């Protein structure tokens, strides 16, 4: 676990913030973690510092090396996961979407459709005239994010892949070296 | 329990009673004699009393000697300010828990120092704000991950199971 201890080294760097950070520094060394020695160590509130357990413990980390004094371990089987599902959901939305085209009035707010107005459409001024109302309607009734998203969904985890690209790579060398 | 001598709460009734009194207005240097004199403890025993002067006022980190007596001064030494690049490259503690106990006022206010100290490796955590001052410091978050929320509020399943054989399945 050499190349996975050099990965946890790129994930907490590229997750979380400094107060996980640090006690997640000390789970670098998995040969005894006291919790009395972590929290002296850390200086980190007590109640806090298991509150940030909780969470490790959360994302399976801890395997309860109950003595009661306990050792913490480190089992984030997940990361091949997270991956899997927030892919899923950049490809969802980055995708297609219909689109709500249709008028307003934005007055007496009623609804049209693009159809409503088009019979309404005033030959005149070359726009569309709500029904017992002359005011303009409006554009478009609903916008759906498709292809202004579908430039940063491409740019999304596909632009943090160069940074990823040293634990990557490291990562595939755990998932190999060890066999 | 270790070693006990007479009643517990000798020091931290010694120290606190000491600095009381030199508040409340009796501003002169003490010795340990007058100490138990003045409160008429003395008999606490010779034991106790040898122990107490000199093991309970030399483990005491921040007590004060010119000579004879014994004094407050919390800044016992000189603090080394800045240039802790030596605590900085200590990499075997994780940056050896960095307090503010005898950081501040010295020569500098922390911020000044800090700042300067911000420009430099030197890293500031005020997550416990005022109660706990720390410093650590290298590797500052390498990437922030666009969404990293979102990827993370999207995976909140914790216990549930049967979750890795469908990874494989999608990237099948």
């Amino acid at each position: 676990p050499a190349a996975l201890k050099r990965l946890a080294k790129y994930v907490i760097r590229g997750f979380y913030g400094i107060e996980h950070a640090l006690a997640l520094d000390i789970l670098i060394r998995n040969s005894c973690v006291k919790e009395e020695d972590m929290l002296e160590l850390l200086k980190f509130d007590r109640k806090q510092l298991r509150s940030v357990l909780n969470n490790l413990k959360g994302d399976k980390f801890i395997k309860c090396r109950m003595r009661y004094f306990i050792n913490y371990r480190t089992l984030v089987n997940v990361v091949k996961y997270k991956l899997d599902h927030m892919r899923r959901r950049i490809e969802t939305d980055e995708r297609d979407s219909t689109n709500r085209a249709s008028f307003k009035c934005p007055v007496c707010s009623s609804t049209f459709t693009d159809l409503e107005a088009n019979q309404l459409f005033d030959p005149m001024t070359g726009t569309f005239r709500c029904t017992f109302c002359h005011t303009e309607v409006e554009e478009d009734e609903s916008a759906m994010p498709k292809k202004d998203a579908r430039t940063l969904l491409a740019r999304f985890n596909e632009q943090i892949e160069p940074i990823y690209a040293l634990l990557r790579e490291t990562e595939d060398v755990n998932l190999a070296y060890e066999i | 329990s270790g070693s006990s001598g007479y009643k517990f709460g000798v020091l931290a009734k010694i120290v606190n009673y000491m600095k009381t009194r030199h508040q409340r207005g009796d501003t002169h240097p003490l010795t340990l004699d007058e100490i138990l004199d003045e409160t008429q403890h003395l008999d606490i025993g010779l034991k106790q009393k040898q122990w107490l002067m000199t093991e309970a006022l030399v483990n005491n980190p921040k007590i004060e000697v010119i000579d004879g007596k014994y004094a407050f001064k919390p800044k016992y030494n000189v603090r080394d300010k800045k240039a802790l690049l030596r605590l900085l490259d200590q990499h075997d503690q994780r940056g050896l828990g960095g307090i503010l106990l005898e950081d501040i006022e010295e020569a500098l206010p922390n911020s000044q120092k800090a700042v300067k100290a911000l420009g430099d490796q030197i890293l500031f955590v005020n997550r416990p704000d005022k109660k706990k001052i720390l410093f650590f410091n290298d590797k500052s978050c390498q990437f922030s991950v666009d969404e990293e929320f979102q990827k993370l509020w999207r995976s909140v399943t914790v216990d549930s199971m049967d979750e890795e054989k469908i990874e494989e399945y999608l990237k099948r």
